[PDB]
DNA sequence: CAAGACCAATTACACTCTGTGAGTGATGAGCTAGTTTTT
RNA sequence: AGAAGCUGAGGAGUCCAGUUUGACUGGAUAAGGUGUUCGCCAUCUCUAGCCUCAGUAAAAACUAG
């Protein structure tokens, strides 16, 4: 995919930045007024107002331009057809497991690397007279001059709709390098966002050695990425990643299994048990799911009790439907790949039956 | 005795898995190139099993550094034959020592071994990986296993 | 044109080196296998130059992990052609940039470049390495030099 | 800290010299919206 | 040698430890049992193991039998 001025005007900036092209006006950058900061723990996120032309132009950039750039198969995140289940699937053939994490990923992505990665797919031509190139015009819709970190240039924010695709595009090179290294070492490699999973089918201590860590760090140092040593995992014959258990007790061509631990399903089991105890929906909504009517934002003056009851019923409906969708997504993944424990299949079938019965009961009570 | 054939990033395959094989499996379709590529993949895999010098297959996309082929063999009947205390032949012991032993044998409790083979079926997975430098890597680093298969 | 051809640990050649090539070279001998192997080595080297997927050559002995093919080209006439001020075409500049530019930036223009402008000859050495895993390595890490040669 | 390994895709001469490579029923109605991972 | 944690602010009762006769500080209810690569891990069984306020942006898979 290659873009020109005509493609940018007629597809990407169809109406948002239409006054700039006609009246010889350079594309403005993203100001602090149109971006708001949301704090969660030690993390910050940048949200762009929908009324801003940059939001529309970056939405169309993601829809028409970033989706056509080729990626690496090891990237199982932020891609059409990608999923966490596909991120964990290739490692059923391995006997040893090693999970690594990069540092703050979107913060360590240099803007120069983004420009270099997106240069081959964008024509090297000037857009607004002999003032600004098309590269800068497109890149001004994806970055943000953050007011923190001593103002060290444009940084890819963690809350834009164009960040993940650009991250995968700029990390395609590192994915290729790491995949080549692991293929030389006979290691299956997969990546989800910034979490890297490595699986060794052979009976070797390569994944438990410091050499693997040093090689991955040296490869990541090319683009400035580091490794979070606080979340280093290196196990054998079994691994647990966020409640997903991959188990393979054997060697010389042994098929592993993927299941979910009881910790992952504990919340839904508690919800079902509470429903079986006829507990009022207020407690379940405010405790198990963490959903409330914040500061009584009812706006309209009307029968508030009925609306509150309807909200505390339909939100529970939505939670049950979402979790049953998650479980049946898992069973569809099993049907597609056949890498899930039969006992876990029976357990999730029972849980699905219980959830269906409970949602039927609560709909009847409605 | 074969249940799964998986091809990833080779010829015209991105990620294609063929399963639930029958006795009289038939192949139809307008995509003759796909059938030819599948035949080429199978022939290349069985040539590399026999340790023959052949030109490596082409990648579907060059933005990936790995081309993979997975073959899963159903080894239930041969396991039942070799694990019987009635045929102590040389070839039977060779098969038992080559494909079987270790893994689920002598690496777990006796109760697991006793209940290991009641009604279940055993599968053997073999992976061929083609790198960018025309190098072939195997999931198991034992030429005897490949020759026996 | 060409000065030396060196074959190490490939086919029937152990440390064989051929030099002092004239306009007409007559190859005689009772060992036809040697002539055939030399022809195979030359053809394999020139096929790898043009990036053709071909089966790698067999090693003389398996107790060696490397097989080398070394070609030395007498790049003296072409260097004089591309160095001359009169010739400033696209192809001449390309030849100068891809062969006679890396070796020129390392030499001082005031003394070394002036001294090298004499009757002395310049040579270009290119080595092809075959590894145990059917992998090909080159002394120069860029296809442009190989393609132009 | 500091680091080898830094993706892939992007036919041919030339001149004066013809041989040489160069010196030359229009603003009361009033409302909402999953799971998981990255984070 | 800088990376990490960490959605934040809190509150009531009770326990432990310390100082201290009188109040403060630190921790802190996903409960119990078993095995563990000892990990925030896995597995099994119940009666399911506190409450209030503030904040919640993005991209992917999933609405099956």
């Amino acid at each position: 995919i290659l873009v020109d001025k005509v493609f940018y005007e007629k597809i990407l900036s169809v109406e948002s930045f239409k006054e700039n092209i006609i009246t010889q006006s350079a594309i403005p950058k993203i100001s602090n007024k149109e971006v708001r900061l949301i704090s969660s723990g030690s993390k910050i996120f940048y949200a762009i107002n929908n009324t801003s032309p940059h939001s529309h132009v970056q939405l169309r950039l993601n829809r028409f331009f970033l989706s056509h750039i080729p990626l690496n198969s090891a990237a199982k995140a932020f891609v059409r057809g990608g999923s966490y289940l596909k991120y964990l699937e290739p490692h059923i053939y391995g006997s040893s497991y090693c999970r690594l994490d990069i540092s703050s990923f979107f913060n360590n992505i240099s803007f120069d690397d983004v420009k270099q990665s997106l240069s081959p797919y964008i024509k090297d031509e000037y857009l607004i007279g002999t003032e600004q190139k098309l590269i800068d015009a497109i890149l001004n819709s994806v970055g943000y001059e953050s007011p923190i970190r001593k103002d060290k240039g444009m940084i890819i924010p963690m809350g834009f709709r164009t960040s993940p695709a650009i991250s995968n595009i700029v990390f395609r090179k590192m994915d290729l390098l790491i995949q080549d290294f692991c293929a030389k070492k006979g290691v299956i490699y997969s990546r989800y966002a910034d979490d890297m999973l490595f699986s060794n089918p052979r009976e070797s201590k390569l994944l438990m050695s410091d050499y693997f860590i040093d090689e991955i760090s040296s490869l990541l140092s090319i683009m400035g990425f580091n490794i979070n040593q606080s979340k280093y995992i290196s196990r054998e014959k079994e691994i647990s990643i966020n409640g997903y258990v991959i188990e393979n007790k054997g060697g010389n061509g042994s098929i592993g299994t993927i299941r979910l631990s009881k910790s992952k399903l504990n919340t839904v089991l508690k919800v079902t048990h509470a429903l079986a105890q006829n507990i009022p929906y207020k407690n379940i909504c405010n405790k198990y799911i963490k959903v409330r009517l914040k500061e009584k934002n009812i706006k309209y003056e009307s029968k508030k009790d009925e609306f509150e009851k309807k909200y505390y019923r339909d939100q529970l409906i939505n939670y049950l439907g979402g979790y049953r969708s998650y479980l049946i997504s898992l069973v569809k993944f099993h049907s597609e790949y056949k890498c899930v424990n039969s006992d876990f299949i029976i357990q999730i079938n029972g849980i699905l039956n219980d959830i269906q019965n409970h949602i039927q009961k609560i709909k009847k009570n409605r | 005795t074969i249940e799964s054939i998986r091809v990833k990033n080779l010829l015209s395959f991105d990620d294609v898995i063929l399963r639930d094989f029958r006795d009289i499996n038939c192949i139809i379709g307008r995509n003759n190139v796909g059938k030819s590529n599948l035949l080429k993949v199978i022939r290349y895999f069985y040539a590399k099993l026999e340790n023959k010098k052949v030109i490596p297959l082409d990648f579907h996309t060059n933005y990936n550094a790995v081309g993979e082929i997975t073959f899963t063999f159903d080894t239930t009947r041969i396991k039942k034959i070799v694990t019987s205390r009635k045929n102590n032949g040389r070839f039977h012991k060779h098969i038992y020592n080559t494909l079987f032993k270790s893994s689920s044998v002598k690496l777990n409790f006796e109760e697991l071994i006793a209940r290991k083979n009641s009604t279940n079926k055993s599968f053997f997975s073999l992976t061929l990986t083609i790198c960018k430098d025309d190098s072939v890597m195997w999931s198991v680093d034992d030429p005897k296993v490949r020759s026996l298969l």
